[PDB]
């Protein structure tokens, strides 16, 4: 509940009115850098584990389609 | 205003203020240009107030 969650003291806050500014300011120059900025810090971590399983569903389904085929 | 007569007044002002400047000295007029209104709002949180 408003009024009563926290105490602030010396901060000062400065905003603008909606009709008064850009929707997309520097959309595109400023997102492209962020975005890949924001990927460079997350690929490490997120990507591998997908690589590593992407492997092991190629080598099941060729595993699969060996063990399909008569041994000769 | 008040107990005072105009040309009383206007006496004592011409003798006395007749020398004020009216002449400019880089002959640059300060311009009193318009302001443009912003929306906006500033927040100062202070909560020992
Ligand atoms: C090249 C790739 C695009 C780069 C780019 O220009 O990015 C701009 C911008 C980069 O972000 P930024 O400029 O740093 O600031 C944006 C804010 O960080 C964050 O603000 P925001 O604008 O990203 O809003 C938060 C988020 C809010 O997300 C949502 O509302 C979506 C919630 C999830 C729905 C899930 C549905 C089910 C999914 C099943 C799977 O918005 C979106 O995800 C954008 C939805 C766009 C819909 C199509 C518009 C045309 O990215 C986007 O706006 C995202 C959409 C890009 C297209």
């Amino acid at each position: 509940e408003f009024g009563n969650l926290a105490r602030i003291r010396h901060v000062i806050s400065y905003s603008l009115s909606p009709f008064e500014q850009r929707a997309f300011p520097s959309y595109f120059s400023k997102g492209i850098p962020n975005v890949l900025r924001r990927t460079r810090e997350r690929i490490l971590r997120v990507a591998p584990p997908f690589v590593v399983v992407y492997l092991i569903y190629t080598w099941g389904n060729q595993e699969f389609e060996q063990s399909k085929r008569k041994n000769p | 205003a008040g107990g005072v007569e105009h040309q009383q007044l206007l006496d004592l002002a011409q003798k006395h203020l007749s020398s004020v400047s009216r002449v400019y000295e880089e002959d640059a007029v300060p311009g009193l240009t318009p302001c443009r209104f912003t929306g906006s709002e500033i927040r100062h949180r202070d909560d020992a107030l």
